[PDB]
């Protein structure tokens, strides 16, 4: 009863995860600090709409990592601009560690479940992201109350319920007995797709510009050899090749690591590179003069 | 003081950033965002790395009259040089589009926190442009020619979106469309080539409109303008020498490395098909079994 | 060749592995290891020269 | 061949992987290896050959 | 179970709480790496004269 | 996507055996000897040694 206590889905718009890699990458080999600032609606939707970082604390993350000088002073700037937000969690790194909380951060997660008692806590590896989906992973503490007698799971109705999960380590051991993970979920518009998609006019500048002919020729050349390097190859294949089972003819006329596929491909990238140089080529007589 | 702003890259963040901006001053109808930009100056390459909103109002009535917050500046730097002190003030975002003559005494603020030249990033959030989604230029004072004074003006000087690696990786994150442009298969390339002359088609239409207006509607004659015309006119390729005949005995030279290619396919292609033939006439014989078989599965099951 | 053995071999000293750990006891473990790939024969080298 | 403390072992078990090593077992592809020495009193009494 | 597990059986674990994965009947030895290059001799009685 | 894994930055190890065409063993030039899995379209042909 009380509380909902069904785990959040957080919303972090793509300004807040860009921003929380770029202060995470610099700051590599150490952790970093930070406070999340959003809204909260619903029973269990939190939008992480910004972030700020916390300079970079000489104890590391702790109860004291956040000071009250910066974080006031800086809660006021975004007063003064109208960007305000409400602190709803909270951000740390481990810099060499995956998603978890030890003792200091869980005890950590106590002080900011007293302000604000649906609060998040996110664990950024700021490198071992390479996907960027990957090695992010959002937390919220389940009441102690409901630790004890056994009332703990609540978390599996109100959601999609597809979770996504890995390492038995800290991790696990750390939801048992404190918090419930849920995956981070992004959101963006149409705006911000429509930024990245452009890197400026010489983009399409580009498909007209037309490059050294000293370097096609090379490359065609290349091409030309390996394509007759690889049908001798390709000649051993079919040396015979009507011996029983498959298994067994593919490792011994090497059928694994095809030369079939290999002809293929090289003869492609070829075919068709030639074919859009002809026509930039062809493009540019006519449209110029 | 340097004058070196040749190339500037932007990282992504900048972008989208200017755009939450916009929205959280709740700023339109040719009212602005300006704050300020942060990066690395007094070089050659800038990289734009930061962006930030300052307190800041645009009044309509006339254009000499804004407010900005001065205190808010030297505050943001102190705050700034903790986090990160690779980060400098290197000058200031403006939503645009549109440029004004104003803005250049806004200009004369920010040359009091940077030694540098500041940059003015023009950063179009109302996403009117197809392409452009940056345009960058910088103050500096010169003798203009024909008879002119001396005129305080605003320079466009080359940028591009480079990304950097840290902010890279959600860049490929929040992508995960199929991308019409992304320079992939034969396919993706002859969308872009079609896209790409349309693309000059129009920048050299404007070229077109802005000559008429100098002598029609008398504009000003901006004689850096004509002076890049002389040279177009200059690199224009003549036919009937003998590097147009050679470019036209190369166009047979690369189709017929083409040629010998697409029937080396044709090969694998019939290889292919071979192969299945063979499997189907296995088949044919196995399905052949299973009728005779049949025959000695229900003598057993009468037997026993 | 003949016998239809794994004839390995083991050429030189045998204090030589150090990259996984030393090589002071894969000369007692050899027995060990010898046995696991029965039938074996083992071709431990050592040409002297210790006086 | 001299063994007097640990330090004079070590020297001589590199001469031994040499010899044994050398010698073909699948046969050389190479030019088999080539050796300088400013006189073959201090090589061993046999072992090359 | 314990039931397939013998003394002497080589297993695979993992690394986030060493939990069994496969038996494995293959041994990776400083021995069978020596081996592993060299393969088998193509000598015979007439190889080695006298 | 695997084309960035299998660049740039990595760590070296040493190919074992193979246990499986799809897991192999290797060690480490951290220290630690890994069943690990082998990405697929890898010469195996050389892989094996």
């Amino acid at each position: 009863t009380g509380r909902d206590d069904t785990k959040e889905t957080v919303y972090i718009s793509s300004i807040a995860l860009l921003k929380m890699l770029k202060h995470g990458r610099a700051g590599v080999p150490m952790e970093v600090m930070g406070l999340m600032l959003g809204e909260f609606v619903d029973d269990y939707t939190v939008n992480v709409v910004d972030v700020f970082a916390m300079p970079q604390s000489g104890t590391g993350v702790s109860v004291e990592a956040v000071d009250d000088v910066f974080q006031a002073k800086m809660m006021d700037m975004l007063k003064q601009t109208g960007r305000d937000q409400m602190v709803v969690g909270w951000y740390h790194s481990h810099p060499g560690f995956g998603c978890w909380l030890s003792s200091v951060d869980v005890n950590t997660q106590k002080s900011f479940e007293q302000l604000n008692s649906r609060a998040v806590a996110v664990v950024v590896d700021p490198i071992q992201s390479v996907k960027g989906k990957v090695v992010i992973d959002a937390f919220r503490l389940i009441d102690t109350g409901a630790l004890i007698n056994n009332l703990e799971p609540r978390q599996t109705t109100s959601n999609t319920g597809l979770l996504n999960k890995a390492n038995i380590q800290a991790l696990i051991h750390g939801l048992n007995r404190h918090y419930y993970s849920l995956n981070i979920d992004y959101h963006k518009t149409a705006k911000e797709t429509k930024m990245l998609m452009n890197l400026h006019k010489e983009q399409w500048q580009s498909g007209l510009k037309m490059y050294d002919y000293e370097e096609k020729e090379e490359s065609n050349l290349a091409a030309t050899k390996s394509m007759v390097k690889i049908a001798e190859q390709y000649s051993k294949r079919i040396e015979e090749e009507k011996e029983l089972t498959e298994e067994e003819l593919k490792t011994r006329y090497v059928g694994r690591q095809d030369p079939k596929k290999h002809l293929s491909e090289t003869a492609d990238e070829t075919l068709e590179n030639n074919i859009v140089s002809v026509l930039t080529a062809g493009v540019n007589s006519v449209a110029i003069k | 003081m340097s004058l070196q702003h040749e190339k500037v890259t932007i990282a992504p963040l900048v972008l989208l950033s200017a755009l939450d901006h916009y929205e959280r001053t709740q700023t339109k109808e040719n009212k602005r965002c300006v704050g300020v930009i942060l990066g690395d100056a007094n070089s050659s390459t800038i990289r734009v790395t930061n962006s930030f909103a300052l307190p800041f109002e645009e009044d309509e009535k006339n254009s000499d009259v804004w407010f900005l917050d001065h205190n808010y500046i030297e505050n943001m730097n102190e705050m700034c040089k903790k986090i990160n002190a690779k980060e400098k003030l290197i000058g200031w975002y403006h939503s645009g589009p549109k440029l004004r003559a104003s803005d250049l005494k806004i200009n004369e603020l920010f040359k009091k926190y940077t030694q540098n030249n500041p940059l003015l990033l023009i950063v179009d959030v109302k996403q009117q442009g197809v392409g452009l989604p940056t345009d960058a230029y910088v103050a500096i004072e010169q003798v203009k020619d024909d008879g002119t004074s001396t005129e305080k003006t605003f320079l466009h000087l080359p940028c591009t979106i480079e990304a950097e690696e840290a902010e890279e990786i959600g860049v490929e994150h929040l992508l995960r469309d199929v991308r019409d442009q992304a320079a992939g298969g034969l396919s993706i390339r002859l969308t872009n080539q079609l896209k790409s002359l349309k693309g000059l088609q129009s920048k050299l239409k404007d070229v077109v409109e802005y000559l008429d207006k100098v002598i029609n509607k008398e504009l000003p004659i901006n004689h850096t303008i004509l002076g890049k015309l002389q040279d177009v006119f200059n690199l224009l390729p003549n036919l009937g020498t003998p590097d147009d005949d050679e470019i036209d005995v190369e166009n047979h030279d690369r189709i017929n490395i083409s040629n010998n290619l697409q029937k080396a396919l044709t090969v694998k292609t019939n290889d292919e098909l071979m192969v299945i033939y063979i499997s189907n006439l296995v088949r044919s014989i196995i399905a052949f079994d299973d009728l005779i078989e049949n025959k000695i599965q229900n003598k057993k099951i009468q037997e026993q | 060749h003949h016998t239809d053995c794994k004839f390995i071999r083991v050429s030189g000293a045998e204090l030589v592995q150090k990259y996984i750990g030393e090589g002071s006891r894969m000369v007692r473990e050899l027995f060990v290891m010898a046995r696991e790939h029965a039938p074996s024969i083992i071709f431990m080298d050592e040409i002297d020269s210790i006086g | 061949f001299d063994a007097q403390t640990g330090s004079d072992r070590e020297v001589q078990r590199i001469l031994i992987e040499l010899l044994t090593q050398m010698d073909g077992f699948d046969q050389s592809t190479n030019v088999k290896v080539i050796m300088a020495t400013n006189r073959a009193d201090t090589l061993d009494p046999a072992l090359l050959r | 179970n314990v039931k397939d597990l013998k003394a002497s059986q080589r297993v695979c674990l993992r690394s986030d709480s060493y939990m069994l994965h496969k038996v494995l009947e293959n041994k990776a030895d400083p021995l069978v790496s020596l081996m592993m290059v060299e393969k088998v001799p193509d000598s015979t009685y007439d190889m080695v004269g006298g | 996507e695997v084309k960035r894994i299998q660049s740039v930055p990595l760590v070296i190890g040493q190919f074992l055996e193979p246990i499986d065409q799809n897991t192999g063993i290797v060690s480490s030039t951290t220290g630690m000897s890994y069943v690990v899995r082998i990405l697929s379209t890898l010469d195996r042909e050389l892989l094996k040694p």
